[PDB]
């Protein structure tokens, strides 16, 4: 998701080429006899190809780096200050929150620390326009599928057959449970109209079990939430002796 | 930067290495002794040891208690000031100061003769002290200023301070364990 | 010193002129046994010599198939070639109207002509090694068995034998400093002559690529 | 090559350690953010003394030629005070007066702390540490490291010497939750 | 194996191809000579060579 | 070697502001003009001179006498030393003899 | 180590030669000389080691190295290097050994029950790492050989 | 500025030579001297003014409150006078305590019996 | 009978098998007399599962207040009362206890000596040791529990202290273990002691120098080891299998092993006792519940 | 045979020296082809052997040598006016050691990564003597800069090629002819026969990585089979040469070599069932589904 | 193997049982095998066991 | 199963997996490792290449694509698991000339 999100033009979602190297790419892409290693070597080779263009030609759009803010959070830093004569686009951006500096003064000190961050419906939502053409450079077989499916809205869960009545329940059983049961709770809540802060830690919290559904070795969770126990998550009983 | 070099190795003068040397380093300025440039010569910087305090000039010794006592009185016949250590406790008993044993200390006797020492051959020595005797051993060495000093508290509100010498040894005694054991087993 | 450097001259001459004819290009044999001190009888001693021109060498040409196709050798002289240099030395080639040459450097050379060494242009090809390397020819190394270039039709009639495509044939790497010493390009072929234990001899292909 | 002591005792477990990373000694412990240049710590017990310092750490040619380099910077810094170094080391203070007490409190009761202190009369820890920096400067002339194997190092156990902990640990549990439930019950019940 | 106590598993095909298979190939007759270097292994050993 | 001031016990640097260089102090005032000379350095450190004059190096230091082998005494392995560490330690002397196929090399 | 080297040549050389001498005075229809000749079980150290002497007990190749302060056992004076507080043994199994060289030939013999220990995983899986590299290879019709692709 | 170093100085004793008699004195007590360096202190201090139901105590042992401690105490001023003073030598008489050379001391009676019981109490 | 025996006294490592170091396992010269050098499992706990000589101590905790107060008289000198620059000489030295500084000393030799005497005449705990190391002039003291001890004669000026009237005495039941100490006959030393000594393993060696001597040098090997006879006569291995392999012999469990009921319990109908016994099967009682018919 | 392995002793050639990895460890070394090796060999041949001439010196024109006892005394010589560092020479003793240094050539090794200091900053007063003089940077650096600058006898940075160390006694019993060669200890291949005065032509290394990079792949696999069948020999059992030549074969056929290692099974085995069932086992699988590849059974 | 151990035990017990002797074979000590020779001759068996 | 209370039957440990690629056998490791350990039979719809039940293909609404197949218990199991996690395996078949 993020190498995408790194070549993915955030204003009109096309990815960032001039024509000719376009076509030299597809070139390449043409030759027979395409290997896996290959298909590896050539992602490497767009990665550093186009991570240099730092405007769009299509539209002239500058945009920034796209980063990992945080575990899980990931940010687009388009609105960031250099050291260097200062872009019209920070320009515009930072005196914006006049009204925010006015009502609470820990906005001024930060004000330079605001910058585009992405979420899965933002994020969805973009990618449900790419066109269709860009699919195959960015290594996506389109029978396989394609961007949008990418990011998951909705879960299959696994027949009886593989869970035993007694693992008293299966684990996944229990992660199932409280999966649905915070989705409930949380449903209902948001429909109570409830504050903004904790209605999103709790967006948070679904996010990190729906990880922990698929992975029990993350270890960077805060002390105050981590786990006290081990589980066996999907890898876990997938790889090791 | 010179690449070509052809080097040397037949024997070279090794007086002319000594002079070429005497001409860079012996064109002694020292004449220069001016206002501003004087030094006293007791106003030098020091070593990190003590013993050889003598990095610039102008142009410690084993020792054994008998050694240095026999040396004190012959050598010399004036006065000096000895620092020594006593056992924690006497031989003696509190003087009618009513005592939880409290530990006989010089502090408390009386003044006059308190016992005397004896030097034996092989040059053992020894402190005689009533019935008992104690040994007596040279101390750590000692090279920093070590100064003996009388305050006199004349009043409540001010006072008199006057030097009476610089210390140079240690003494430390001993009871004698195996002499006590023997006198007395257990 | 001064005897030295003239032996290490005499050396990459030596080495060079057999990489010359072992390319096939035209040289004479009264060369190839040239000795230290006729090289001192043909070129002075080193303080009198200058390295930039005196061993610069453009005799050999392609007789084996095409007389009329010389190629030329240079040598610098600062320890990293810069790119003022190089353009001396393409312009120089453009006068003459050759298409690639040899250069050896002491040292190493500027990063920008490092980048530069790769797009001069498409009819133009230049190619360049260490005085290091050359001191030694690894065609005579104990541990390298006898390369050999064929043409067009021998790889045609092997591929035959043995009912393969090219792209099957073992690899080998373009950078290799045999590929390099035979100064052949990618999509070419290699025979192999191993020294067997025995008087036998094992005979493989290999593919530049 | 370094140096460390597992300073155990009733109360706590905790262990100081000594680096030669670079040639200059430093000192190195947990609840700090990073280690500290030696002198700096000598400084702030109240040795501030060059002088002093190099004597306590000897007067053999090679020993103290080789301890030199571990000086040099502290002089580029201007940690010429007692109340300079203990200011240093607050700034490098880390947690999971602060500036000035705070600094001074842990260096007297958590380094080294099987060596007792009471007056904040450090001498006898100044000691320690002297010797400490002596045999690890000493210790690369000859390679004669302390083998762990050694059975004069080794201690064992025993059934009441484990089980002395158990209960000891047990028996805190009943008394603070007495004193949990005296505390809810009688005010408000 | 040692007999001082070692033990063995024992497995029967259950299918006519490879009970030909386990056969000829695998069979002991088939299996004098190691792989390593051609040498034999099933020779004679103690108190039957003295 | 390592000065120290009289006055505070603190190290002295050598600095020039006037006609003749001087030790100082950097806390007091305490000041000694250098008027005459010393011999005692740090021992500076330099690695180890290796291949400077490698291979068939420059023919200047030929010499006449050499040691043989015990064993063959072919004509072709004429003496070399060299030092071990530095100014105050030693040197060693070792013996080395390369035809073909072996490894031989005496200490 | 020159030392050192002239002292394991000096205590080799005993063990061969009362070995030697020991098989000489031996008489044909011995069992441990039969055994040994046609193989079947031993090997002329072992009924020398029987019969004549234990020669000198190694760890890693080296004398027996100072356990406490210059010493290798208490038993012996400072810094002493003759054969037997270094490790030698001079008495055979026939006539037992004394305390201090049962104890430093037990602390040789420990070694191999060591090492045996501890070669269990390392081996392992480096077979396991290569078989899986290879299995693929077969030999062809043709007589060349070829991998999968 | 001086550091003291022991409390107890009592088992110490100072004693003056002289030929074919030694007198000894007890010490009042035995202290360290110290180079001040407050005045860097007071210079930064100088350039930081130029630039501008209680829980349990534990006062006890917080540093300050010992300085506070010490600083009850007031101060006294002495008046010094050198050993190149005669005053010195004036003041030198006091050691030699007066008395007959041979005396008999009441005191010290105890045998070594029983000393070795005095200094090694029962456990 | 000597599986439960030999089990009391098994030593476990907190090492626990972590990863491969070739440290631990390896026996050490510094075990002499302490710990069985055959008795070790086999397999890969090999060496980091232990077993107790037949003849050993541990000590523990003591009051630490008579040990200084002696320290402080026979010419400790107090760190506090000097600079820094008494470390550098080469005859002082620096007195330890537990790992704490206690003084500088100088002529160690004679501090040594009378502490010495002190322990043996009865005014300091057998169980507290001194030695002496050269290298880095320090003596050191130490007075926790938990290390271990050994009881050995001593021997002063060629001759031991132990005689035959002595033994008689004891044989008579005059006196008993005890008294041994409080006669200054024998003493108890430890790893850190025994350092600074020179054993005499048997009479004929006593020299001008040795200062004690063993008790019986057959109390090298522990419980489990007894039962071999000739140990040694024997290559090493073939001694440490029998040790474990001794624990698993069927023979009788107790007197009460009719009473019992457990999980899985192994008899032998016909048991007899052993014709060629070590001394430990006496010691041990091993003859009163055999394992074993002579075959 | 690495399971039969015993780790057998006295296997230092008979001198109990030049301790180079063997057994197992080096078995493992060769097959993982690891880019960095311990303890690597290099062996050089000159023209002959044994006594006086045109042998030897090029062994100690060419091995570690510290610039050290060079200098017999090393001591300062401060004067009101100013001071410098100077430097003597042991000349006497150079031609005892008669490597070819000498003043100039120090003074032309010096400056090289020494803080720029200026050839004027240094001077040759005579044969037996060199000096530099002090200067300020200014970056942390002031005119008390000397305790810095002491940088001189035995580790900083030096002229020549590092990275060579000292060989050791090997002889030989078979006297029937003169054959005696020098040992190198170091990982420099390419400049160790790019010196004058040897048989290059003759020169190898143990360091497979090294010929490769040197010499070509030819190079590369005849070193991987002779290490490992003189590693196999020099532990006593046997391995029939067919083995380890399709070893070495299948080792260096795709142009480089490469090791037996999960990076280099990856590189050349493709199947995502068989990566996936060997190693890493928890990484492939999300993305060769979002390349979508379609894999055969074979 | 070398366990002469086990060589002793046979013949010191021979000789124990012939007389009601029970024998020791404490470590490094124990009955020697010279004296056990003598008691086995003077029952009338071999004095070396076989 | 596995221990000797319960009932047990020995594993064919990765080791004795090469020898029996050694000798050059196939039906025999065959045989050894599908036949009789966990030899069962599963159905797939051939036009969306995906496992179904009973001839009948749950996702196609069809029975015409279907059919069936042979294959190790475990790996049926490995291809639930993946498709749990969306990773889905559309494999692809064709008649076995
Ligand atoms: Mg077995
Ligand atoms: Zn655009
Ligand atoms: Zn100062
Ligand atoms: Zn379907």
């Amino acid at each position: 998701v993020i190498g995408i999100l790194q070549m993915i033009c955030k204003t009109c979602c096309h990815i960032m080429l001039s024509q000719e190297e376009k076509k030299q790419f597809l070139d390449y892409l043409k030759r027979p006899g395409l290997t896996y290693l290959q298909k590896r070597g050539l992602k490497k080779k767009i990665s550093d190809k186009c991570r240099k263009k730092n405007i769009c030609h299509h539209c002239g759009a500058f945009n920034g780096t796209v980063k990992k803010c945080g575990l899980l959070k990931i940010i687009h830093e388009k609105y960031k200050t250099n050291k260097k004569v200062v872009d019209p686009i920070v320009s515009n951006f930072l005196q914006s929150f006049e009204t925010a500096i006015e009502h609470n003064k820990e906005v001024e000190p930060l004000l330079g620390r605001a910058q585009e961050n992405l979420n899965p419906l933002v994020v969805l939502n973009l990618f449900k326009r790419i066109p269709a053409e860009d699919v195959p450079l960015l290594l996506m077989n389109p029978e396989a599928g394609k961007p949008s499916d990418l990011i998951l809205t909705r879960l299959l869960v696994p027949p009886l057959c593989i869970r035993p009545s007694v693992v008293n329940e299966d684990d996944l059983t229990m992660k199932l449970t409280e999966i649905i049961f915070l989705n409930d709770v949380i449903k209902k809540h948001r429909i109570s109209g409830a504050k903004t802060q904790m209605i999103m830690e709790d967006w948070d919290f679904l996010q990190l079990q729906c990880a922990l559904y698929i992975n029990s070795e993350l270890s960077g969770i805060p002390l105050n939430m981590a786990p006290k126990k081990w589980t066996r998550g999907f890898v876990q009983r997938l790889k090791g002796k | 930067r010179p690449e070509v070099i052809q080097s040397h190795s037949i024997f070279e003068q090794g007086p002319a290495e000594m002079m070429k040397k005497k001409g860079n380093w012996d064109k002694t300025v020292d004449v220069s002794d001016m206002g501003p440039s004087h030094i006293i010569n007791i106003k030098k910087e020091k070593r990190e040891t003590d013993e050889e305090t003598k990095q610039i000039l102008r142009m410690l010794p084993k020792d054994v208690s008998v050694a240095e006592l026999l040396r004190e009185l012959s050598l010399t016949k004036e006065e000096e000031l000895l620092f020594l250590q006593l056992p924690d406790t006497l031989p003696g008993q509190p003087p009618t100061q009513d005592i939880a044993e409290n530990a006989c200390t010089l502090a408390d006797l009386t003044e006059g003769q308190v016992g005397k020492l004896l030097i034996r051959k092989s040059g053992r020595v020894q402190l005689l002290l009533g019935k008992v005797t104690l040994d007596v051993t040279m101390g750590t060495a000692c090279s920093f200023l070590q100064e003996l000093v009388s305050v006199g508290l004349g009043d409540s509100r001010t006072g008199e301070m006057t030097v009476l010498g610089h210390v140079k040894h240690k003494l430390v005694c001993s009871p004698d364990f195996e002499s006590l054991l023997d006198h007395k087993h257990r | 010193d001064d005897e030295e450097e003239t032996y290490r001259l005499w050396k990459i001459r030596k080495t060079i002129m057999q990489l010359c004819h072992d390319r096939g290009y035209l040289v004479t044999q009264d060369e190839l046994d040239q000795t230290l001190e006729e090289f001192k009888a043909q070129s002075g001693d080193k303080p009198s010599e200058g390295r930039p021109r005196r061993t610069d060498l453009t005799v050999l040409v392609a007789h084996n198939d095409d007389p009329t196709d010389q190629m030329f050798v240079f040598f610098p002289e600062e320890p990293k070639v810069g790119i003022k240099t190089i353009k001396v030395y393409c312009q120089r080639m453009q006068e003459e109207n050759i298409t690639r040459a040899l250069i050896v450097v002491q040292q190493g050379m500027t990063p920008s002509a490092k980048q530069s060494l790769v797009d001069m242009a498409p009819k133009y090809i230049l190619e360049q090694f260490l005085q290091q390397e050359l001191l030694i020819n690894i065609t005579e190394h104990e541990l390298v068995p006898e390369h050999v270039v064929m043409t067009k039709e021998e790889v045609t009639e092997l591929l035959a034998r043995y009912k393969l495509r090219e792209n099957q044939l073992p690899r080998i790497q373009a950078g290799d400093p045999v590929a390099r010493y035979f100064g052949i390009k990618r999509g070419q072929v290699v025979k192999i002559i191993r020294p067997s234990e025995t008087a036998g001899r094992y005979i493989t292909y290999r593919l530049v690529q | 090559v370094g140096a460390s002591v597992t300073s155990s005792t009733h109360e706590k477990k905790s262990r100081t350690n000594m680096a030669v990373k670079q040639g200059r000694f430093y000192l190195r412990h947990n609840t700090l953010s990073e280690d500290i240049p030696i002198v700096i710590i000598f400084k702030a017990m109240g040795v501030e003394s060059d002088q002093e310092i190099v004597q306590m750490i000897g007067t053999e040619e090679h020993v103290m030629a080789a301890f030199g380099p571990s000086l040099e910077e502290c002089q580029k810094a201007q940690i010429f005070t007692q109340m300079q170094a203990l200011k240093y080391i607050g700034n490098k203070v880390r947690r999971q007066k602060t500036k000035i007490e705070e600094a001074r409190e842990l260096l007297a009761s958590t380094i080294l702390t099987h060596v007792p202190v009471k007056e904040f009369n450090f001498r006898a820890k100044c000691i320690y540490t002297a010797v400490m920096v002596r045999r690890v400067i000493l210790a690369q002339g000859d390679n004669k490291v302390d083998d762990r194997d050694y059975y004069g190092n080794k201690r064992l156990e025993l059934a009441g010497q484990l089980l002395s902990l158990l209960f000891e640990d047990l028996f805190k549990k009943f008394n603070s939750e007495m004193k949990k439930i005296a505390d809810q019950v009688i005010p408000k019940q | 194996a040692d007999f001082d106590g070692d033990e063995m598993n024992l497995h029967l095909p259950q299918t006519e191809e490879a009970k030909a298979e386990a056969l000829v190939l695998m069979g002991t007759k088939a299996n004098l000579v190691t792989p390593r270097n051609g040498e034999p292994l099933i020779a004679a050993i103690q108190d039957f060579l003295t | 070697m390592l000065l120290f001031c009289p006055g505070c016990g603190n190290g002295l640097i050598v600095e020039e502001g006037q006609r003749c260089h001087r030790f100082s102090c950097n806390t007091c005032p305490y000041v000694h003009n250098i008027t005459r000379k010393v011999t005692n350095r740090k021992y500076p450190k330099l690695k180890e001179v290796d291949d400077v004059l490698g291979g068939a190096a420059a023919w200047e230091n030929v010499d006449s006498t050499a040691e043989s082998c015990p064993k063959c005494e072919h004509p072709r392995a004429y003496f070399m030393q060299l030092q071990t560490r530095s100014a105050d330690e030693p040197m060693t002397t070792f013996y080395k003899c390369c035809n073909a196929q072996c490894g031989h090399r005496w200490r | 180590e020159t030392l050192e080297a002239l002292i394991l040549k000096e205590l080799s050389v005993i063990r061969d030669h009362a070995g030697s001498a020991c098989l000489r005075e031996l008489d044909k229809s011995n069992s441990p000389l039969t055994m040994a000749l046609c193989g079947s079980k031993g090997s002329f150290i072992n009924i020398s080691q029987m019969i004549a002497c234990v020669g000198q007990q190694a760890i890693s190749g080296s004398r027996v190295p100072d356990g406490f302060e210059n010493r290798s056992l208490p038993h012996f004076e400072k810094h002493s290097k003759l054969p037997a507080a270094k490790g030698f043994v001079a008495n055979s199994f026939y006539s037992g050994l004394t305390p201090t060289e049962f104890f430093f030939h037990t602390m040789a013999g420990r070694e191999g029950l060591v090492d045996t220990a501890v070669k269990t995983a390392e081996t392992g899986y480096m077979q396991r790492r290569l078989v899986k590299s290879l299995e693929d290879l077969c030999s062809q019709y043709d007589l060349t050989v070829r991998s999968s692709t | 500025c001086s550091s003291q170093t022991t409390s107890n100085t009592s088992r110490y004793a100072a004693a003056l030579y002289r030929q074919g008699e030694l007198h000894l004195t007890p010490l009042h007590g035995i202290l360290q001297l110290r180079p001040s360096f407050s005045y860097l202190d007071k210079a930064d201090a100088k350039h930081r003014e130029r630039e501008a139901e209680q829980a349990r105590q534990r006062r006890v042992q917080s540093y300050e409150f010992l300085q506070k401690k010490h600083a009850e105490e007031p101060w006294v001023h002495l008046h010094y006078y050198g050993l190149r003073d005669s005053r010195s030598e004036h003041e030198r008489q006091y050691l030699l305590c007066p008395g007959s050379s041979g005396v008999e001391n009441t005191e010290l009676v105890k045998s070594p019996s029983e000393y070795l019981m005095m200094l090694m109490p029962p456990s | 009978y000597i599986s439960a025996l030999g089990m009391m006294t098994r030593i476990s490592s907190q090492f626990e098998k972590t990863r491969k170091v070739s440290g631990p396992r390896s026996l050490q010269p510094s075990q002499w007399g302490m710990l069985c050098p055959s008795d070790t499992p086999e397999g890969e706990a090999c060496g980091l599962v232990k077993n107790l000589a037949l003849m050993t101590h541990i000590t523990t905790d003591m009051e630490d207040g008579p040990i200084v107060k002696l320290a402080s008289n026979l010419g400790v000198e107090d760190v506090n009362l000097l600079c820094g620059e008494e470390l550098s000489y080469p005859n002082v030295f620096l007195v330890f206890l537990n790992g704490n500084i206690l003084g500088v000393i100088r002529d160690h030799k004679k501090l040594v000596n009378t502490f010495r005497l002190m322990r043996r005449a009865g005014y300091i705990n057998e169980f507290v040791s001194i030695s002496t190391n050269l290298t880095d002039r320090c003596v050191y003291i130490s007075s926790d529990g938990g290390r271990l001890c050994r009881p050995y004669i001593i021997v002063k000026k060629q001759k031991p202290a132990v005689t035959n009237k002595h033994m008689e005495e004891l044989a008579q039941g005059y006196r008993n273990f005890e008294d041994f100490l409080h006669e200054s006959l024998v003493e108890y030393l430890d790893v850190n002691e025994e350092n600074d000594c020179n054993i005499a393993l048997y009479e004929h060696t006593i020299n001008k120098d040795t200062t004690h001597l063993e008790i019986e040098p057959f109390t090298l090997l522990g419980v489990c080891a007894g039962l071999i006879p000739y140990p040694h006569h024997n290559q090493s291995p073939r001694n440490t299998y029998q040790c474990a392999m001794g624990k698993q012999a069927m023979g009788t469990i107790g007197y009460n092993q009719r009473n019992r009921i457990d999980t899985l319990m192994y008899l032998l109908a016909y048991p007899q006792k052993p014709m060629v016994k070590t001394k430990t099967i006496e010691l041990i009682e091993f003859e009163k519940l055999p394992a074993g018919q002579n075959a | 045979p690495g399971t039969q392995m015993t780790l057998k002793t006295f296997h230092f050639a008979g001198v109990a020296s030049m301790n180079i990895t063997l057994g197992v460890p080096r078995i493992k070394e060769i097959i993982n082809a690891s880019k960095a090796i311990s303890t690597p060999i290099i062996t050089a041949q000159l023209d002959k052997d044994d006594d006086a001439d045109y042998a030897r010196l090029v062994k100690g024109r060419i091995e570690k040598t510290l610039l050290g006892e060079i200098s017999e005394y090393i001591e300062e010589v401060f004067l009101p006016d100013d001071c410098f560092i100077l430097v003597k020479l042991s000349l006497e003793r150079i031609r005892l050691l008669r490597l070819e240094v000498n003043a100039e050539t120090v003074r032309y090794s010096i400056c090289t990564s020494k803080l720029r200091v200026k050839p004027g900053d240094v001077a040759v007063h005579g044969e037996a003597v060199v000096c530099v003089t002090p200067r300020e940077n200014s970056k942390s650096s002031m005119y008390y800069v000397l305790q810095f600058l002491k940088e001189d006898l035995p580790k900083v940075v030096v002229q020549g090629i590092p990275e060579v160390s000292r060989a050791v006694i090997h002889i030989d019993e078979q006297s029937g002819k003169e054959k005696y060669k020098l040992l190198v200890e170091g990982d420099n291949l390419r400049a160790v026969m790019a010196t004058h005065g040897v048989k290059g032509t003759r020169t190898t290394s143990n360091n497979t990585y090294e010929v490769e990079k040197t010499l070509g792949i030819e190079a590369a696999r005849t070193t991987i089979i002779n290490e490992i069948q003189y590693t196999m020999v020099n532990h006593g059992m046997s391995i029939d040469r067919r083995h380890v030549m399709l070893l070495s074969d299948l080792m260096t056929y795709k142009g480089e070599v490469l090791g037996i290692t999960r990076f280099g099974l990856a590189k050349m085995k493709e199947s995502v069932l068989m990566l996936a069932s060997f190693e890493k086992t928890a990484d492939h699988l999300f993305d060769a589904a979002y390349f979508g590849q379609k894999d055969s059974v074979c | 193997r070398m366990t002469v151990g086990k060589l002793i035990e046979l013949l010191a017990g021979k000789a124990g049982v012939l007389d009601g002797r029970f024998h020791y074979g404490t470590a490094f000590g124990g009955s020697k095998v010279k004296d056990v020779c003598e008691d086995l001759v003077r029952h009338g068996y071999n004095y070396l066991g076989k | 199963t596995e221990g000797r209370s319960r009932d047990g039957g020995l594993r064919l440990g990765e080791m004795e997996r090469d020898c029996l690629i050694g000798y050059g056998a196939s039906m025999l490791l065959l045989e050894r490792l599908m036949i009789s350990s966990d030899a069962f039979e599963v159905d797939v719809c051939g036009q969306c290449g995906l496992l179904g039940y009973s001839g009948w293909c749950h996702y196609c609404k069809s029975s015409c694509h279907v059919s069936s197949l042979r294959i190790p218990y475990a790996c049926k199991l490995l291809f639930q698991e993946l498709q749990s996690m969306n990773i889905i395996p559309r494999l692809k078949l064709s008649k076995y000339n």
